[PDB]
């Protein structure tokens, strides 16, 4: 017979790399997800989905830094972290 | 038969955790701009036209309960599966309203074989949660 | 910008 | 201005966290097999996250273990991409 | 947006083959990989990489070998690929005589201890065990 | 079939 394996088809956008901090502004809310919901705003129309994610880690990456009053919290980075047991292309729209 | 059947009738669930009030018995300090993530989500996905369902301080044995009826529904016409965390967490671990709970069992719940009307559908899961306690200090470009 |  | 230090890298694993990864004596891993493939059929068009999804196609449903020890047989496996890439990778230009 | 691919140099490919381990280790030889390992370093070569191939590699080995192609000056290469062919388990990939920590490996080439590869693709391929868990599938 |  024909199987698949049970954990194809998973993706896990996790915000953050392993092993470290994730940052949220309390006014604008967390880099990630702000940076998720813009560029899936701007390209579900037509990215697939691991592109948008790209987009996402770039932005993440690019435009943000933190500021802290903590020098040891201050002036940090962030890269996102994208896994993917996917099997296909996934669009957010259809023909 | 690259890219996955996403004209089924319904895109699919868009499950949202919101954890944003701990209890003092975690020291996890109140998670502000969390609201924020969640309308941006909601809207995002809606648009999407994803059914959205938000949930708001769920303790981990609330998130258990949760995903394992939602993994109980009958996904036959929904084209996919999204869910989307968004608490304090470690590496592996997402936090409870009340403490950590495995990132592993919640996403066994969906496994190919224990969601039979998800099997060969794209599931996915929106992580907002720290890893650790690195910090990257980044380079200069 | 907080931790999470 | 910067970037995060942990940027720009890819990590394509054979298989997923906590599972093994299956290797046959003869025709070589079957990740490597099937990278080795779809590089071959698509490093000039395709991006390579794509490469590797249909990597990820390739392994799930051509491979599944053979072994006369039942624990062994009929089992299945996944590769796992890791991204923290920022752009689109062609191997062309 | 892509990486810049027109660098004068595609860039190395580093193909680590690790088939026997020291019976300390008690490990199974990696029947098979030279196979593997063969076809990686063709692959890669008419992609245009400059193949080094190592093999039986001792931990020891792995890290400085790391070491030195991090230290090298990638400054007209386009990118970075490194593949390890062994046993390991979650996090870990082994020597020949042993386990390393996956991270002890790649934090060399991180964006600032690396700065010729720092903006530039780094990727890391692993053919090598997780843990010990089997996906039994599910028939569709 | 074998096991890494």
């Amino acid at each position: 017979c024909h199987k698949i394996p049970v954990e194809a088809d998973f993706l896990y956008a996790y915000s953050t790399a392993p092993g470290y901090y994730s940052w949220r502004n309390s006014k604008d809310g967390s880099w990630f997800i702000q940076s998720l919901c813009a560029m899936l705003k701007q390209y579900a129309d037509k990215l697939e989905f691991m592109h948008i994610l790209t987009r996402v880690n770039r932005k993440v990456a690019t435009e943000f830094e933190s500021f802290s009053f903590d020098a040891t919290f201050h002036a940090k980075k962030q890269i996102p972290c994208i896994v993917s047991m996917l099997t296909k292309e996934l669009y957010f729209y259809h023909h | 038969d690259n890219s996955y059947k996403m004209d089924y009738p319904e895109m699919g669930l868009c499950i949202i955790i919101n954890n944003k009030n701990f209890h003092k018995s975690t020291g996890m300090t109140s998670r502000s701009g969390t609201d924020v993530d969640a309308a941006n989500l909601r809207e995002t996905f809606r648009n999407l036209k994803y059914e959205v369902r938000n949930k708001n301080d769920l303790t981990r044995e609330e998130i258990v309960e949760l995903m394992r009826d939602v993994s109980k529904e009958d996904h036959s016409k929904r084209s996919s599966f999204v869910c989307v965390l968004l608490s304090h967490g470690e590496e592996g671990i997402i936090f409870g309203t009340n403490g950590p709970v495995d990132l592993k069992k919640i996403t066994n719940f969906f496994r190919g074989d224990r969601c039979r009307s998800l099997t060969g559908k794209p599931k996915l899961f929106i992580i907002q949660a720290c890893r650790g306690t690195e910090l990257d200090c980044g380079i200069e470009t | 910008d907080m931790q999470x």
